[PDB]
């Protein structure tokens, strides 16, 4: 899918540094020089390394690159919330005779004090169910950093089936929201004693149930 | 100085084709290659090919081979990328790129402007309108308290759906979630508004929903 491998997700504190390698082979870093780009959110990719480890006019020089055998390395110090971004590498291979890039690395930066989320969850409408439909829905809000993972009960018992759930996106105030959806028949939705929401982040656990 | 000014965003049916422009300005578009670079959501860089354009010469990307044509317009100083036999994979934003000097025998291979890029969407869904349902205040799901009530909007497409509350009247304590792609290939999200439990029955919530695609509105007045 992509030619050259970039871890995909990096973090850091305010201030610290962090590493991003790109990896490739014989046929492209080793024969070519090795470019790099930041994409922050919504916008086109940025040239911020260029030719191993120049930078345009404009790009700090907290941001270096190098080149080795068949790697290649963008190295950030003094990490600040701006550098939030996805970061690509870029070459050329010969043996494919194409423009190659790395599949990015997502880089999120700790700007603000680790919060649990607030859960919400709703049963589904009584006109939802008249149009033979259930809908569970799951509200996950002001927790960071912006990664959960949501577990879904019927009763005791999982479900995996129906479940749709969104990426975490960032609010207004910083902090991350996500919504989880739930897909019932009504027969479902009525038998059982009750649903769960399970929101899991940083290793602890914040749970809602509701029942018909 | 240098500008690449792109059009061409749409919402497209699997089987189709989508021809996306690149404009540019600044330079003497004859002088640099121009290359196409895509990026499906939330997923990386893809070159697809570049362009000589000045004499209409192209060389594409293996993956796209079968399906792709590259054009310009020189007296226009547009470039086309034209992609047919779409598919839902193909979702994606196209970018033009600038590439190196045309003449020169060892250009810079870097890509230093870029156009802003277009969103293609592909989907065999149609437009569709959404259902709106109220989310009735669940009183015991809001620690402290106050009270969360709200709206969900399901099943539509295209995005986007806007919503409000009161007619725009409420805005404090609003929360309007992103949208989910659910396997029908349609939307759903939710609006939720965090209010004063003596308030419940002293007015009240109204939400309203407008989703331009399909010409709906709807204002579902949610009930305690």
């Amino acid at each position: 899918q992509s030619v050259l491998t970039q871890p995909p997700s990096v973090s850091g504190a305010p201030g610290q540094k962090v590493t991003i390698s790109c990896t490739g082979s014989s046929s492209n870093i080793g024969g070519y020089d090795v470019h790099w780009y930041q994409q922050l959110p919504g916008m086109a990719p940025k040239l911020l390394i260029y030719d191993n480890n120049e930078r345009p006019s404009g790009i700090s020089d907290r941001f270096s690159g190098s080149k080795s055998a068949t790697s290649a390395s963008l190295a950030i110090t003094g990490l600040q919330t701006e550098d939030e971004a996805d970061y690509y590498c870029q070459s050329y291979d010969s043996s494919l005779n194409a423009w190659v890039f790395g599949g990015g690395t997502r880089l999120t930066v700790l700007g603000q004090p680790k919060a649990a989320p607030s859960v919400t969850l709703f049963p589904p409408s009584s006109e939802e169910l008249q149009a033979n439909k259930a809908t569970l829905v799951c509200l996950i809000s002001d927790f960071y950093p912006g990664a959960v993972t949501v577990a879904w009960k019927a009763d005791s018992s999982p479900v995996k089936a129906g479940v749709e759930t969104t990426t975490p996106s960032k609010q207004s105030n910083n902090k991350y929201a996500a919504s989880s959806y739930l897909s019932l028949t009504p027969e479902q939705w009525k038998s059982h004693r009750s649903y769960s929401c399970q929101v899991t982040h940083e290793g602890s656990t914040v749970e809602k149930t509701v029942a018909p | 100085e240098v500008q690449l000014v792109q059009s061409g965003a749409e919402v497209k049916k699997p089987g189709s084709s989508v021809k996306v422009s690149c404009k540019a300005s600044g330079y003497t578009f004859t002088d640099y290659y121009m290359h196409w670079v895509r990026q499906a959501p939330g997923q990386g860089l893809e070159w697809m090919g570049q362009i000589n354009p000045k004499t209409g010469g192209t060389n594409y990307a293996q993956k796209f081979q079968g399906r792709v044509t590259m054009t310009r317009d020189t007296s226009t100083s547009t470039a086309y990328m034209e992609l047919s036999s779409l598919r839902s994979e193909d979702t994606a934003i196209y970018y033009c790129a600038r590439g190196g000097q045309r003449l020169l025998l060892l250009r810079n291979y870097y890509f230093y402007y870029w156009g802003q890029g277009v969103l293609v969407t592909v989907s065999s869904a149609s437009t569709k309108g959404p259902s709106v349902f109220p989310l009735a205040p669940s009183s015991k799901s809001t620690s402290g308290g106050t009270a969360a009530l709200g709206c969900l909007v399901k099943d539509y497409f295209p995005e986007p759906v806007t919503v409000s509350w009161n007619s725009g009247a409420l805005t404090s304590g609003v929360h309007t979630f992103p949208a989910v792609l659910q396997s029908s290939g349609l939307y759903s999200l939710s609006s939720v508004v965090t209010v004063p439990s003596s308030s419940l029955g002293t007015q009240t919530y109204i939400c309203n929903v407008n989703h331009k695609p399909s010409n709906t509105k709807v204002d579902k007045r949610v009930e305690p």
